[PDB]
């Protein structure tokens, strides 16, 4: 589970960045 | 021991409350930008790719008015500060010995 | 209890003195980082942006309508200064509205 | 923009000796014993 | 204390701002403080921005110093006499309620224990209410005790303390009593803990308190707050603001 | 014995027409000082009032009297410290200093009490420390930075234009309760103005000298009606070595 907490919000980090260069360009 | 006043089954849909805390500022901003977390103000900072530390301070001194100039700028550096780690800058470590 | 209603007081006080932030009111702050970091920002667009929000700041004022001449509907807006310089005057505009105890100067 | 002094009919709520007794009863309940750190 | 300099010193600010305040307020002579807070109270940051050469702009005048200053008086501004304005008002607004509901020599509690016994229960639920609130004060200043529209129904003689001066006008209450929490009023108090020497002033004070002049003051608001021109003049700017909403609106079609 | 002789007592040359009265009244005095001072050590906690460097037997000289300073050290402050031990002990913001609380509970309602508390603590402090029994002149390295900001076809008053300023933002401010600051803004200095409920940390400023203009801070000395003879004596008893110590790590 912590793990868990760790991936959860690498992986929404990693979402941040890609709707960065596809809401802005 | 759960520490005090910590709230654990405490969710998103849960609605907010109202208190300045580390916590709920997190979990509020967790509702509100989505996903976006920074490891500190500059993190932030180097997402907005060259808005300095005045262009937030005019922008909150314009947003709530009835706070000064200086003010702004502070309102702006706590959120960051507090939805982030504190910052490492000789500003504030001269405030400390100072003080 | 006693002691967190006494700062449950000041708590009010220093809200109603301005200089002093909440849950909904700096839920916008946390607002206007989301959306400068989704749709990004370069920083003369950040200051044609804090001057829009200077300009709905000292006279933006609410219920704002649209139409649907044959079909309008209307609804109230988001906070200003200008929703506090009309519940000064109780919502009156004629600041004179303190018929009660009060000091004249002639 | 929110301005700060507009929202008061509730920051009166609070210092009401009413809502410190619901708010209160709250903080009691939670004050207790409790066996889960996460959800 | 207060005809001592402040008395004197408004009513040589007053003639010179009824100008810029002609659209707010053409009257003239019969205008009480309670209409420059109102109107001269928000002291806007671009509306009434300093005059150019203002010089309580330009750090070399003395805000406390303008109504002496013929030279600004001749050329003013907006905000920098709307603010010296909206404080001297509003300290001679808080010493006039002063001396009005402090006259209290007199004993007589009316159908006002039936208003504030109908919101509490008790009254000494209410004279521990308003000494609680002016001693827990985030500043050395002036609690009120004010009306409210909202609940009116019960739940209205409501207490608040204000910043050190502002009245429970600004934000549109009907002040009914003041309290005096001043440092100038704890100082009196020290001739004889602060946490002590000003319970010794809430609970001094809610007894010296003239309870008549208050109940007159009930229903004063009790009258205007349940006449008709209120009706009359809300419904009228609710109609203005709706109206300049709607033509804005219609603009760039 | 200066461990035991009362907290608040002076010893002296003892005159020895020491009457029975005179003994049996000040030991009556010790006797309650000791409850009291064993009551202060659990009404107590993490903050303490300040020591300050100098005497002020009489006045601080030249500019303040024994009576007004004692009143604002003795009374007002020992509420302010007494009032944040009330307030923070027992939060979740407990016990890290004042250069954390301030900045973790700052712009805050509902920790209003919190924060306001804080501040007025820290404010205090730092009155005390700009003061000094007989003023320092403004040294070499402060002057030439104050010439850099202030100097306009100038001449040797220049840091007189700079007390221009402090008595200008002095009676700019009317509310009679508040702190005026003479800071370093991280760009350059401005004598900044200050309610009560704020200090030049939630100001993010380098205070580097501090005045007290609370109607209480001159009600004995001089009346509110000497408010600019105050912010004038002030300079014959502020603390310019501690002014430009602190510009200098400002700076660089
Ligand atoms: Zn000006």
């Amino acid at each position: 589970q912590t793990d868990r907490i760790r991936r959860y919000f690498k992986e929404l980090e990693e979402l941040q960045k890609n709707a960065s260069n596809g809401a802005r360009g | 021991y759960v520490p005090a006043g910590h709230n654990t089954l405490s969710s998103l849909r849960h609605e907010l409350r109202l208190e300045l805390t580390a916590q709920s500022l997190k979990e509020a901003w967790m509702r509100i930008s989505g996903g976006i977390y920074f490891q500190s103000a500059d993190d932030y900072y180097a997402s907005v790719d060259g808005l300095d530390a005045e262009q937030l301070g005019e922008v909150l001194a314009a947003l709530f008015p009835y706070l000064s100039t200086y003010e702004a700028q502070a309102l702006v550096q706590c959120t960051l500060d507090s939805i982030s780690k504190p910052m490492n800058t000789a500003s504030r470590q001269l405030s400390r010995t100072i003080t | 209890a006693v002691k967190k209603r006494v700062a449950a007081v000041q708590a009010e006080e220093a809200k109603l003195s301005g200089r002093f932030i909440t849950m909904r009111e700096a839920t916008v702050v946390l607002n206007v980082l989301a959306q400068l970091h989704r749709e990004q920002l370069t920083p003369h667009q950040v200051t044609l942006l804090a001057r829009e929000q200077h300009q709905a700041t000292e006279k933006a004022s609410g219920l704002t309508a649209t139409v649907s001449y044959q079909v309008e509907v209307k609804h109230s807006a988001r906070d200003s200064v200008r929703q506090l310089h009309e519940k000064s005057t109780d919502d009156t505009g004629s600041p004179d509205w303190y018929t009660g105890a009060s000091p004249v100067y002639n | 923009a929110q301005l700060p002094q507009m929202d008061w009919e509730h920051m009166s709520a609070r210092s009401s000796s009413d809502a410190i007794r619901e708010e209160m009863h709250r903080l009691v309940e939670g004050d207790a014993v409790q066996h889960q750190r996460v959800f | 204390g207060r005809a001592a300099l402040v008395a004197s010193e408004l009513q040589k600010l007053v003639p010179v701002l009824l100008p810029l305040l002609d659209p707010p307020i053409a009257k003239g002579v019969n205008v009480s403080a309670a209409q420059l807070i109102v109107a001269s109270g928000h002291t806007s940051r671009r509306n009434d921005v300093h005059l150019p050469d203002c010089p309580v702009m330009a750090h070399a005048l003395p805000l406390t110093a303008l109504a002496e200053h013929s030279a600004f008086l001749r050329h003013p501004c907006r905000a920098c006499l709307k603010r010296r304005v909206h404080f001297l008002s509003s300290e001679h607004f808080c010493m006039h309620l002063e001396e009005k509901c402090s006259q209290g020599g007199g004993g007589m509690p009316a159908e006002w224990e039936s208003i504030a016994a109908g919101q509490f229960g008790l009254f000494t639920h209410f004279t521990d209410e308003f000494v609680m609130y002016a001693t827990s004060r985030r500043e050395p200043g002036w609690t009120w005790l004010v009306y409210d529209k909202e609940r009116p129904e019960g739940h209205r003689l409501v207490v608040v303390n204000f910043p050190a001066n502002r009245v429970p006008l600004v934000l549109g209450l009907w002040p009914l009593a003041v309290i005096n929490m001043t440092e100038s009023r704890l100082l009196s108090a020290i001739g004889a803990s602060l946490s002590s020497i000003r319970a010794q002033v809430a609970q001094e004070a809610v007894l010296k308190m003239n309870w008549g002049f208050v109940l007159q003051q009930w229903k004063q608001a009790e009258s205007y707050y349940e006449s008709a021109e209120r009706e009359r003049k809300v419904q009228a700017q609710r109609t203005k603001m709706e109206r300049e909403a709607a033509l804005a609106e219609m603009s760039k079609l | 014995y200066h461990a035991y002789v009362p907290k608040g007592a002076l010893l002296k040359t003892d005159m020895l027409a020491s009457s029975p009265q005179l003994v049996t009244a000040v030991f009556r005095e010790t006797e309650a000082a000791a409850e009291r001072a064993d009551r202060a050590n659990d009404y107590a906690g993490f903050f303490s009032r300040p020591r300050l460097n100098y005497p002020v037997a009489s006045g601080i000289p030249a500019f303040i009297s024994r009576r007004q300073f004692d009143v604002q050290y003795n009374i007002f402050h020992h509420d302010a410290v007494a009032t944040l031990n009330r307030h923070t002990l027992g939060t979740s913001l407990e016990g890290h200093s004042l250069e954390t609380v301030i900045r973790r509970a700052s712009f805050d309602a509902t920790q209003a009490a919190v924060h306001t508390a804080a501040a007025e603590h820290f404010n205090y402090c730092f009155f005390y420390k700009s003061l000094r029994p007989w003023g320092t002149a403004v040294p070499k390295q402060l002057r030439e930075a104050f010439q850099l900001q202030y100097g306009r076809d100038g001449s040797v008053d220049v840091v007189e234009e700079v007390k221009r300023l402090f008595t200008v933002v002095v009676l700019s401010h009317q509310e009679r309760c508040g702190w005026v600051y003479l800071v370093w803004t991280g760009k350059q200095f401005d004598v900044v103005e200050f309610p009560h409920g704020a200090c030049p940390i939630g100001s993010d400023l380098i205070p580097l000298l501090a005045i007290n203009v609370h109607e209480g801070a001159y009600s004995l000395d001089y009346g509110p009606s000497g408010l600019e003879q105050y912010a004038q004596n002030y300079f014959r008893a502020c603390n310019w070595f501690l002014a430009e110590r602190y510009y200098l790590q400002a700076t660089g």
